[PDB]
Parts: C-alpha cells; structure tokens; sequence
C-alpha cells in the first residue's frame, strides 16, 4: 500500500474504450495538441498546428464555451439526427463509431450553437439594462 | 451570371434506368439551394419531379412517382444527377432542372429574388 | 420526450487520414545528421485495444518524403567539392597486359595526357589507370560524360556507409503500426499501436536484392499490389538471411594530382602484384533451401501442380540488368546469372561465385546530366552484407503454359523504401465532438 | 414557404448599415481575422495576422470580457468625449463615423477599463475572503 | 497643343490596370455608449 | 484621360480607349536555326 | 537629460500671427506630460500664457489673453508650436517652453520632482 508506484494510460490508450470512459481522460489528449529549406517546412508544419489550435479554440469560443473540456449547450437534440437511447451510446459504443455514425450533420449542429449563443448574449445584454 | 447545363441520354428503353446530369455554373452547389427537376410533355404539361438540398444532402420526391427516383450532388464536379428507375412511355419528356431562392439579410428585410430554369433537354423512352 | 441537448467535448481521440512532413531524429557522411534532431533514448509506445485499422503499403505518402529527403541530402553533400572541368581532353591509351588474368584482359587502359596546374601558364603530363566503361574511344579515348555534361568529384573525407534515421511527425498528428504478423501490406490490421516514431531504418541502395534489411519473424512474406497482373514487382521477404562475401582484391594506389589553386585531382597510380577480377560468394545450400521456401509460399496464389522456373534478367541498362552496389566506397555491378537459374516441379562447402565489376562514373539516381567521380580506394577490400529479400518479376503469365518464370528486377528505389515502411501510417487528431446528455444550459 | 432556398449577407457589406443593425451580425466580421523569398514573405504575413489575433484577444481578456462578443462595463460614459443621445447614435450613424467621431479619446478609455478592471478583481478577492 | 509619344517607365503599364484597386485593413475592436452596468 | 496635374508637362497622360484598334504584324523572313555544341552540354543556337 | 530649445521669428509686425516651435529631446511629447508656455516682460514679470496636453490635445488659455492664444503638438518630429494671433506692443517679450511633472509609482509614494524651463526667445514687436 506505501512505496509501489504507478503508472497510467498514454496518449491515445483510450481509443477502443467506451465513450463514457474515454471521456474521463480528456485533457491527457488535449495536453498534446500543442506541443534551409528545411526550415521553411519545419516552420510552415508548426505555424498550421498553431492556426489549427487557434481556430479550435475560436470555435469553442464562439459558441460559449470558451476553457471548458465539457460544456452544456441550450440547443435540443433533434430525433432525426440519432434514434438510440443513452443506454447504447455512453456504454455501447465508442468515440470513431459515433463520429462515423453522425459525420453527415455537422455543420447545422454549429449554426444552431452559434445563433443560440448570439441569442443568449443579446437576452444578457437587454437583461443587464434594467 | 448562374447557368443550369442538363445533359445524358436522348434515348432510353422501357424498364431501364435514366439518368440526367445538370452542372451548375456561377455558383456553388453546396450552399443553402434547393436543386429542382421538373419535366414538361404535351398533354400533362409541366409537371415537378423533386428536388434535392446541396448542404444537407436532404432529398424529396413526388409522392405519385414514388420511389423510383434517386438524387445525387457532386459538389467536386458541382453538378447535381437525377436516376429514374423502371422508365415507361409515359416519361418522354422535356426535362428542366431549376433553382428557386431569394436574397435577404440575416434577420431582416428581403432584398432579390431568383430563379434560372435552364434550357432542359429533350428525352424519349422507347426501344 | 427525449429532452436531450447537444454537448460539445474538446479532446475526443478521433483521427483521420492525412498527409503531413516528418522530421528527423537520429542517435562526415553523405546522410547529414547535423541537421537531424537528437533521438530519445527511451522511445514511447501504446497499444490501441479493440482498434482495427485499414493499411495499404502502395499509397503510402512516407516513402515519396523519404525518396525526396535521401535525394535532397545526395545533391547538398556534393556542393563543396571540386568540379572536373578540365578533365575533357584527348587521352592516349594502351592495354595494360603486366601479371593480368584471361579474365581480365582488356579491362583496365593505361591513359596519358596533358593537364593544367596551379599557373595558368603552364601545363604538366599526367597519366592514370582507367576502367574500360569509362572510356570510349573518339589509340585515342575520352571520357564517357564528356559529351553529356562536365561533373562532380565525390570529396575524399565523407563516407558513404548509411546509418539509422527515424521519422517523427509533427505535433496533433499521431504514428499508426500495425503490429500484426502475416499482414501482408494491404487490408485490415486488428492489432494497432501508437508511436511517436518508427525504428532506425538504414537508407541502403542496391538493386535486384535487399541486402542489410529487416527480416519477417514467421516466415517468408510475398507481396504485390496485384499479384494478377504481370506488370507489378514481387517484393519477397525473408526469415532468415543468407550471408553473401564481396570482395576486390586488386592493391591499388592513389595519387594527387594539382589541377588549379587548391584543387586535386586522385588518380590511380597503379597496382602492386597481381591483376585479378573483383568477385562475389554465395552459399549454395543455403540459397537451395531459401528458394525452396520461396517456390512453397509462390505455389499457394499459382496453384498446387505449378512449375516455377528462376531465369536470367531480361536486359536493358547495366544498372537494371545487374545487381549495383556500393562496397567500401567503390561501386560493384555484378552478374547474378548463376542464382536465378533453376526450375521446380512440383511432387557441402562449395559455394557460389559471381564474378563482377567495378566503376567510378556514377549515375546514382535516374536522371541524365550529373554524374559522381568516385575516387580511387587504396589496399585490397573487402565486405559481407545479409541477403534479406528479392524483387521478382514475371515473365509473359498467358494461360496457354502451364509454367510461371520469374526474373529479378529493380530500377526503382522506391520499392527500397517500400519493403521498411509498410506497417506504418500517418493520421491526424479530431478533438472536438459533439454528443446529447441531460444536462442543459 | 417551402422548397425556397436562403442566403446572407456575409463580409462588410453591412457596413453602411447603423450602428444598431451593423452590431447585430458581429460573427461574420469575427470569423475572418483568422483564416524561397516569398516563402519567408508569406509566414511573416501570417506570424503577423496571428500575433494580430493574439494581441487583440489579449486586449479583450485584460479588460475581463474574455470569450464574448458584446460586453458591456462598469466605466461611466463622460460626457465631454460625445454629447449626442442614444437616439442620434444607434440610429442615425454608422460605424465608422463613429471611430472617426472619437478616434482621438480612445486610450484614456481604455487605461479606465484596465484599472477598473484591476479593481473589480481585488475588490472581488477581499470578498472571497470572509 | 503638341502632344508626342512616351514610355520608358513600365510601372504605367501596370498602373493602367490596378486603377480602381486599394487594400485596407479591419479594425473588429470598438467602444459605445449603452445601458448595462457590469 | 488621366494625369496626375494635367496643368504640368512633366507628367505623362494615360488614354484609354472605348473601342480596340487592331494591328496585324509580321517578320516574313524564313529563318532557320541551328545548333553548335560549345563545351559540355552547352549548346549555342545561330542563324544558319 | 531632457532638453528644450525654442525657434521662430523673432521679430513680428502688430496685428499679425507669431509662431513659436519648441522642440524636446531626451523624452517623448506624446506622453501623459503638460507642455506649457510662458513669457518675461519688463515690468510685467513672469506670465503664463496656456499648456497643452500632449496625450489627448487638451489645450487651456489664459483668460486675459483670450482667444488670441492657439496651440498644437507634432509627435512625428517631437515638437509643439505656440500661435499668437493680433500681436501688438505689449507681446514684446523673452518666450520659453516649460514642463513640469512628477516620477511616482502605481498605488504608492513620490519617488521624484522635474521642471526643465528651457532657454527660451527673445521676440519684438514692431512694423
Ligand atoms: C551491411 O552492413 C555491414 C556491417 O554493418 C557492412 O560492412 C561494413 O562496411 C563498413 C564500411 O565499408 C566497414 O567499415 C570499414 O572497415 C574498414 C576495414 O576495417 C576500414 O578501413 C574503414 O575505415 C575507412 O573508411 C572510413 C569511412 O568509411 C574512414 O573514416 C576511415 O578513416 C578509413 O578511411 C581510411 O582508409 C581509407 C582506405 O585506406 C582511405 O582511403 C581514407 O583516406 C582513410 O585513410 C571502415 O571503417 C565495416 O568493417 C564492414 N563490416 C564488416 C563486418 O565487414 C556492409 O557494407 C553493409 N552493406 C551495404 C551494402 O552497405
Ligand atoms: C475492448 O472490448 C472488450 C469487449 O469487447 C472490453 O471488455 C469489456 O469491458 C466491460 C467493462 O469493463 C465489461 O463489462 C462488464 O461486464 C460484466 C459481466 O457482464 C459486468 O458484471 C460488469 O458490471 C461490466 O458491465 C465486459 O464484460 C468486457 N467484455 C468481456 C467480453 O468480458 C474492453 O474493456 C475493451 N477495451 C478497453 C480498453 O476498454
Ligand atoms: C442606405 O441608406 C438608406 C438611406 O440613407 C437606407 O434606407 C433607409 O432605410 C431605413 C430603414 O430601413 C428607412 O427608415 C424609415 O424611415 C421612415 C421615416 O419616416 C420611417 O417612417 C420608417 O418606419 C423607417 O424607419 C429609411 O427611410 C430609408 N431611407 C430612404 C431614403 O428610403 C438603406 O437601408 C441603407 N442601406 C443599407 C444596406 O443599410
Ligand atoms: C602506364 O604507362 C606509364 C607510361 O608509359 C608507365 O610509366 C613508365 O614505367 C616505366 C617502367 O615500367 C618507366 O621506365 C617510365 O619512366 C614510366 N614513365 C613515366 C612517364 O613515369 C606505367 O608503368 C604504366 N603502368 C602500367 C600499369 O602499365
Ligand atoms: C600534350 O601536348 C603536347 C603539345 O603541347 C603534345 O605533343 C604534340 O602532339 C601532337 C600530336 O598529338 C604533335 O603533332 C606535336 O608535334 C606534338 N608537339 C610536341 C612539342 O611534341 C602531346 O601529344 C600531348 N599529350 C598527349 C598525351 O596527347
Ligand atoms: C546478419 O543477420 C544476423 C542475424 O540476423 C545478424 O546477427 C544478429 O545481430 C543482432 C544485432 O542487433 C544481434 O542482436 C543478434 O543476436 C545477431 N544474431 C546472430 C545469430 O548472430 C547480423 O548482425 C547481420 N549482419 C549485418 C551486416 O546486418
Ligand atoms: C489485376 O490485374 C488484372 C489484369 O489486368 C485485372 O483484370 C483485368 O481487368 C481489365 C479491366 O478492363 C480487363 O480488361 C482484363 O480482361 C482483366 N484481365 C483478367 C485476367 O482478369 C484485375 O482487375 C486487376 N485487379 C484489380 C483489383 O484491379
Ligand atoms: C570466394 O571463394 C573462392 C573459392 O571459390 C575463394 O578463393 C580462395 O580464396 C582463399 C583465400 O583464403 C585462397 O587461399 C584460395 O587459394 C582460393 N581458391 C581459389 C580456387 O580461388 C575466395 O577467396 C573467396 N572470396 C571471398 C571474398 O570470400
Ligand atoms: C563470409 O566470411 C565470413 C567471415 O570471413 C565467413 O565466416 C567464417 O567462416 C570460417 C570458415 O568456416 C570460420 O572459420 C569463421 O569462424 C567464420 N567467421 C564468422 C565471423 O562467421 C563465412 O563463412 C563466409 N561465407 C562465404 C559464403 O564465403
Ligand atoms: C543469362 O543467361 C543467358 C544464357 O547463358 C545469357 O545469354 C548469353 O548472352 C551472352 C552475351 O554476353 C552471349 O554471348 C551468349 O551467347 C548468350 N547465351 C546463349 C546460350 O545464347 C544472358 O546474357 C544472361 N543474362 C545476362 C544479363 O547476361
Ligand atoms: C553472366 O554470367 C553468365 C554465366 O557465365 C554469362 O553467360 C556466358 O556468357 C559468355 C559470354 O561472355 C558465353 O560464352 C557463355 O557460353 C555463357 N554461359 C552460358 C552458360 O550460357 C553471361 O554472359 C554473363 N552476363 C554478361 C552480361 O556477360
Ligand atoms: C500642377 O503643376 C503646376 C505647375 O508646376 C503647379 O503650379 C506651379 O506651382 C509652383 C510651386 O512652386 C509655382 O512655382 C508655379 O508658378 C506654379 N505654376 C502655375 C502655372 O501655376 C500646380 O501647383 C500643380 N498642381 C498641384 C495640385 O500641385
Ligand atoms: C501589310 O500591308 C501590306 C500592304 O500595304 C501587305 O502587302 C501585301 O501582302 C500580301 C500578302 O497576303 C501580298 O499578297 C501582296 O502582294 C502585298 N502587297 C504589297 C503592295 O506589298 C502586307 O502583306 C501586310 N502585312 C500584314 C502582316 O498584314
Ligand atoms: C587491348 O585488348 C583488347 C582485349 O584483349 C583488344 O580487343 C584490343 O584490340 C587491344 N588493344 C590494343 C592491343 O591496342
Ligand atoms: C554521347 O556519345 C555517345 C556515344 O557516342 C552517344 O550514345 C550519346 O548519345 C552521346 N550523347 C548525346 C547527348 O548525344
Ligand atoms: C493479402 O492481400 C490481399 C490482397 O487482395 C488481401 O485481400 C488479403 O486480406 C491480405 N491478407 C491479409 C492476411 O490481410
Ligand atoms: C598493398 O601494397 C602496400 C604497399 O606495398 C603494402 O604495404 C600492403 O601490405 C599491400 N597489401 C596487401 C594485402 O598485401
Ligand atoms: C544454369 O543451369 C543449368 C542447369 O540446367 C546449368 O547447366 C548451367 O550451367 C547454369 N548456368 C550458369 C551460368 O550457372
Ligand atoms: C520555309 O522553308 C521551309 C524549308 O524549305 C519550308 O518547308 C516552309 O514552307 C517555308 N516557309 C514558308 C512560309 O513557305
């Protein structure tokens, strides 16, 4: 019980496991999204992982979320996207399955985020005013 | 200037599959746009097939015809194909491919509207 | 009923297919590793459980990085060395017949002519053994690139031997290896891993055989990106190796010769004792029974009454017609006509020697309008090297016969890399995702 | 009503708009700041647009309105910088009229802005105290 | 009037085409006065 | 018309048309080139 | 160290505009500093004629010499000019171009004092 050591999982251990449980291990994955004509590549290559983690961070910023690994939204959950229950999602099913399964409605899931956002922060606003 | 462009086949046997290509210029097709096809023959006059949405991939189709049509979009290529199965006498027709949408400002007041309804293309259904 | 919302979580371990550039990392050469990043002496790896990924080894993107890195590091080690320029003039031959074989009568030519020197006012005579491929005739010779284009001397001090390199890929994207045995470079591999970089792999050129390469740990390996068509090679891997001894025995000599302010020129002066072909050695039991096992894994895709026959190559260029290598900095073509010749139906100490031979005009890469002037070595060398795989081709494969001859081939260097970087691929991270629960806003 | 596609006005052209209508599509001016010798010209170009971003998100972030798009302050509204009522503002002018108006009482407003946010922050750490 | 010939310079030939063409650059921060209070 | 002060005669004046003008022209002389190798790989074309 | 000199016409007609620049050295004019105008006459004595605020502009008169009194500050060569309109024989004077201010720190106490009081100009009036 004193003395033994320990070590945990890596960088991308949590793949196969299930959603609810590669959702506890989050920020070991978001650590690493970081950190002459050679140079020139080398450059180009950090300079696109920089812009990459710059435009994620906006998106999530725009959206309300900003410094949040998890962050609860206002937008319901359509039917038509998706027909399973909870029981074979955080349980059942694994992270690649569920983006392979819901890949084709993206981007009318970011406007709705966005628009609701604008809309909340506008509400703030008129509401502040009194 | 946005120009529709039909093209395929002039002639088809009865009991196979037709297949029409319109390609889309001056605009691209993966925007908020509903691409219709249409047909005009003598005696039913003009009569609207379905249409398909760019963005979504959102597809729907005369209830009367039924499920013997598929619609596709090739946003690479910008060009959008109908595919109608089983095809009979009845289906000679001249086929239009169209877009109708209008031009507004975001949560405000209406600005344009438009519409191009391409030339078509003939196409006879016979052995 | 439902009353479910969307959720968005960032970090989600999600990658997808993607092409990126690799850097360096490494433990005077031609191969700089000055530029290249030290590596890390305790390399890190992760087993992906319940993850089964597709693999393809013919649209790899690592080997066309690996093939433009190996030949941008090639023309940078040249760029400060001297320019035989003045090396176009009108040579006077005779035959060399001092203590020479029958087999090497005719090889070598004993050239004399004029040479500038450090004033441009003056001239010296000089004269230098050559090999009979370097010279055409115009009792008077020029060299063979003359009328192409003027070229480089390598530099006496960088070697030439390769050495380990590792490829590391930049941050957010991820290493994917396929750990699994008998995988055969394309389809579905269940067991995967995760690395930060693959293992030192030794940029070694040579052609019609694989020589210092990795071995298959269960047994020999074919593949072929469509085994149906002829028009594909057949990389076959070994499980063992088989030893293979190189040799030029000749004592040679070098001389400097001053062709201008601070540029020499190294000649052969001559050669001490005997004149005698430079050869290669083969065990014969060895390679009898490495065929064997070749012609039993062949048999399975070309069915169970086959006969397979081993031929001599085709034809065309010295390069493509012979196995080319480097040994000890001089550069051996040499005939493997007594290896490929056999035939198969189905139911002690001697060895094998090639005889073979030696240049010094290189064109290493296939491209026209540079060559590389090898310098003479000095002394006798010698070297042994691991056979760890073949380039097969075959030959005709018309349903009229009932027999399949295979020849070996190469020219390309591609499928050098190829045969090292085939369980290894390159994707990049998706952190965000977007998933319903309860919980609201 | 159906069957009928819809487009947006996108970049600048809302800038003839008023100030009331031109604030009210805020995200589309937003999303556009981000995304041998003439290699070297074009990562300059882009080390400058992203070290752009990163100076004015970190204006944003001193002033405490980090991750927001409208943020309104404590700091009162002196009169001697602008006399005109809301009414005159918000209706009857653009943008860039505006900038034009009070381009040259601009860095003393901001200097408040950090102070009272400075303030705010210490004022907010003795409370947490008890 | 004597009008004659010119040239010499090539920027006027590039200036024939670039006429009607300026570069700016965007400005997102700005201040107003509103109702809230923080 | 265009000048940047059309009241100085130091500045030239830009016309532009509303309407093109064509102009056809022409060397009529039948040449021919040939080829004189110089050094290595170094080729010198001239007018035969 | 922190240098001022003053430069202009020093002989003026009545009823016209004279113009005075003091130029600065060794510190920048576009900080939070006050740069004011001062004259010696005979018997008059020292007399402030009005500063300006180099940050924002902020410009004050004397009241006595009313509206006559005009100021501006160019931060690109480091200078502020003095405009004196309707000049008569009692402007006849020696003009210098002050500052005074003092080095403190943020929330705390007075770390030190500065006041320069450069040579200054002798300018008459006279036709
Ligand atoms: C497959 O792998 C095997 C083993 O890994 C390879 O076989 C080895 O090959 C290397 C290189 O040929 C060889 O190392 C040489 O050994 C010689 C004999 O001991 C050395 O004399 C020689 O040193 C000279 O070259 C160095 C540069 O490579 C110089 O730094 C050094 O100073 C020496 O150069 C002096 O001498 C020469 C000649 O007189 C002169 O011109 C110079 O100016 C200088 O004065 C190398 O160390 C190994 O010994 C080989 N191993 C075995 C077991 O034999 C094999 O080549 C690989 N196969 C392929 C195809 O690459
Ligand atoms: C890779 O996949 C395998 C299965 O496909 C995973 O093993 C499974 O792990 C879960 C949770 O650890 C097990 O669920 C448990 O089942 C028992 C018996 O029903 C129950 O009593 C427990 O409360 C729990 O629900 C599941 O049984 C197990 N599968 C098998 C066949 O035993 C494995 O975890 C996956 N890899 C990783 C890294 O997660
Ligand atoms: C470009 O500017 C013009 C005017 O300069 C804008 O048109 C103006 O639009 C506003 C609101 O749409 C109109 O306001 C109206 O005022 C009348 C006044 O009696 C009022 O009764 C109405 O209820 C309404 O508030 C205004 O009249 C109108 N101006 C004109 C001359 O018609 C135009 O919108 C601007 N363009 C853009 C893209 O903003
Ligand atoms: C290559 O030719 C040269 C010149 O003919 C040879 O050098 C001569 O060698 C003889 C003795 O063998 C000497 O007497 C001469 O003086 C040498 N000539 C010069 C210019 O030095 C050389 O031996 C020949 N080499 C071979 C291998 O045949
Ligand atoms: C080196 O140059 C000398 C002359 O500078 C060459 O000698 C001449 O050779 C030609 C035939 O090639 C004769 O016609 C001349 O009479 C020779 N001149 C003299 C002074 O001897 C010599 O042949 C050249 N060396 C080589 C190897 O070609
Ligand atoms: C040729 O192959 C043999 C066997 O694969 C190599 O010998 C092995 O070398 C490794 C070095 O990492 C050792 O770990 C093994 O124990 C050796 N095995 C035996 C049986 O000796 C040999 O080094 C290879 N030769 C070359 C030049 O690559
Ligand atoms: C592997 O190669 C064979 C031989 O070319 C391919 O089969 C041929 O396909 C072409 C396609 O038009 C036909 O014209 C030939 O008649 C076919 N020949 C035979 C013998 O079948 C085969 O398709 C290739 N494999 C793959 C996966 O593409
Ligand atoms: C290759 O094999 C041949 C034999 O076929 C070797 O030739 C012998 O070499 C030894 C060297 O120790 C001599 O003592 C013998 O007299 C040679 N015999 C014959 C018949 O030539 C040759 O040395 C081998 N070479 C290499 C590099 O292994
Ligand atoms: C290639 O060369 C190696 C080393 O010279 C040979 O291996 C030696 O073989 C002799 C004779 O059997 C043994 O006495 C040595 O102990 C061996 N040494 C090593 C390090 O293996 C090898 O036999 C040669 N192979 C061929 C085909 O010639
Ligand atoms: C493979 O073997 C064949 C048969 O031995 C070789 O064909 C010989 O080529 C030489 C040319 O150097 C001719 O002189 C012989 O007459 C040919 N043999 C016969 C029987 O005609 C062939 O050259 C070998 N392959 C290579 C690449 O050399
Ligand atoms: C490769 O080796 C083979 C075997 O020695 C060569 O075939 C011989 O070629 C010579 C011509 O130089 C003929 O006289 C022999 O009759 C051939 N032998 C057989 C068994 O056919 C072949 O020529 C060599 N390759 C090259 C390019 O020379
Ligand atoms: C256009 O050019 C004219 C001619 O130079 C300018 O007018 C001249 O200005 C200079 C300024 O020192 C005077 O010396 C000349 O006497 C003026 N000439 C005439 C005819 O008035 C005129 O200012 C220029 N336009 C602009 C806008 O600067
Ligand atoms: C330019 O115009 C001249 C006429 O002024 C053309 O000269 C004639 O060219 C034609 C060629 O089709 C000949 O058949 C005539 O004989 C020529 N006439 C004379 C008087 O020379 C000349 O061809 C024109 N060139 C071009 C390029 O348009
Ligand atoms: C040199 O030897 C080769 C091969 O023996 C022969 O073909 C050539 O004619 C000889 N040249 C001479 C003796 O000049
Ligand atoms: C150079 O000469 C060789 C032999 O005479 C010939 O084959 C080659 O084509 C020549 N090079 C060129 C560029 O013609
Ligand atoms: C071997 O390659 C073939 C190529 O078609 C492929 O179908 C097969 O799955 C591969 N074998 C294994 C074990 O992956
Ligand atoms: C080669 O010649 C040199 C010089 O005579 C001698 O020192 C060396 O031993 C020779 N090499 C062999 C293998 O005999
Ligand atoms: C090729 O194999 C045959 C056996 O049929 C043999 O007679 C011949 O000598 C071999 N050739 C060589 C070059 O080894
Ligand atoms: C130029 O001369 C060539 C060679 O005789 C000839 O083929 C060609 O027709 C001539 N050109 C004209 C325009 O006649």
């Amino acid at each position: 019980a004193v003395g033994i050591g320990a070590v945990f999982l890596g960088f991308l251990g949590a793949a196969g496991s299930t959603m609810g449980a590669a959702s506890m291990t989050l920020t070991v994955q978001a650590r690493n999204l970081l950190s002459t004509v050679w140079g020139i590549k080398q450059l180009q290559a950090r300079v696109l992982a920089v812009e990459r983690y710059l435009r994620d961070q906006q998106l999530l910023g725009i959206w309300g979320c900003s410094g949040k690994l998890i962050c609860c939204t206002n937008v319901p959950w359509n039917s038509s996207w998706s027909n399973r229950n909870l029981s074979e999602i955080w349980d059942n099913m694994t992270w690649l399955q569920w983006d392979k399964e819901i890949s084709n409605y993206t981007q009318i899931i970011y406007g709705l985020l966005e628009e609701s956002q604008n809309q909340q922060e506008k509400n703030e606003q008129d509401l502040l005013a009194l | 200037q946005v120009q529709l462009q039909e093209s395929g086949p002039g002639l088809v046997k009865p009991s196979e599959t037709l297949s029409l290509t319109c390609a889309v210029s001056g605009v691209s097709i993966s925007g908020n746009y509903y691409w219709n096809w249409i047909r005009q023959s003598p005696g039913k006059g003009l009569e609207w097939i379905g249409n398909i949405h760019g963005n979504t991939a959102a597809t729907v189709y005369n209830p009367s015809l039924g499920s013997r049509v598929t619609f596709s979009r090739d946003t690479s290529k910008n060009q959008f194909s109908l595919r109608l199965d089983s095809v009979t006498a009845a289906d000679t027709a001249v086929y239009f491919c169209a877009t109708l949408y209008e031009f507004r400002v975001y949560m405000g007041e209406r600005i344009s509207y438009h519409d191009y309804w391409g030339q078509g293309l003939l196409v006879t259904v016979s052995a | 009923a439902e009353n479910l919302w969307v959720t968005v979580y960032y970090g989600v371990p999600v990658w997808k297919d993607a092409e990126t550039t690799l850097f360096c990392a490494s433990d005077h050469n031609v191969w700089a590793t000055h530029a290249c990043v030290p590596t890390d002496p305790n390399p890190q790896e992760i087993h992906l459980e319940n993850v089964t990924e597709e693999f393809n080894m013919w649209k790899n993107n690592m080997v066309e990085q690996m093939h433009t890195d190996i030949i941008s590091l090639w023309d940078q080690s040249l760029k400060p060395c001297v320019k035989l320029t003045p090396l176009c003039v009108t040579l006077q031959c005779t035959n060399v017949t001092n203590n020479i074989t029958d087999d090497m009568r005719g090889e070598l030519k004993n050239c004399s002519f004029n040479m500038t020197t450090e004033l441009r006012d003056k001239k010296q005579k000089v004269y230098s053994l050559f090999y009979r491929l370097d010279v055409v005739q115009i009792k008077e010779y020029r060299l063979i690139n003359c009328n192409t284009s003027a070229c480089t001397q390598a530099c006496p001090k960088v070697s030439f031997e390769p050495i380990p390199i590792h490829y590391c890929a930049p941050a957010g994207f991820a290493i994917l290896k396929c750990k699994d045995k008998k995988f055969n470079g394309t389809g579905p591999c269940p067991s995967v891993s995760t690395v930060q970089c693959t293992h030192g792999i030794k940029p070694v050129v040579s052609t019609q055989l694989l020589l210092n390469g990795s071995l298959a740990e269960e047994e020999v390996m074919i593949r072929s990106e469509n085994i149906t068509n002829n028009a594909k090679n057949i990389l076959v891997q070994f499980n063992t190796p088989v030893q293979i001894n190189c040799t030029r025995p000749n004592n040679n000599t070098r001389k400097s010769i001053r062709i201008g302010p601070g540029q020499a020129f190294y000649a052969t002066g001559d050669i001490i004792g005997d004149i005698r072909q430079a050869h290669c050695n083969v065990s014969k039991a060895t390679w009898n029974e490495t065929l064997g096992k070749v012609v039993k894994q062949l048999r399975k895709h070309f069915g169970n009454n086959t006969i397979i026959r081993f031929a001599n190559s085709s034809g065309g260029d010295l390069e493509v017609t012979t196995h080319s290598f480097n040994c000890g900095g001089e550069f051996f073509y040499c005939n493997t006509s007594g290896l490929f010749n056999s035939t198969w139906i189905s139911n002690s100490n001697d060895s094998i020697t090639l005889p073979c031979r030696i240049k010094q005009i290189i064109n290493m890469w296939q491209r026209i309008g540079q060559c590389m002037y090898a310098p003479p070595i000095q002394g006798v060398i010698r070297c042994v090297s691991n056979i760890t795989g073949l380039i097969l081709t075959r030959d005709g494969g018309s349903t009229n016969s009932t027999t399949e001859t295979f020849r070996p081939g190469g020219g390309d260097m591609r499928d050098n890399w190829r045969s090292e970087l085939y369980k290894y691929k390159v994707v990049k991270i998706e952190p965000l995702g977007v998933a319903p629960t309860r919980c609201k806003r």
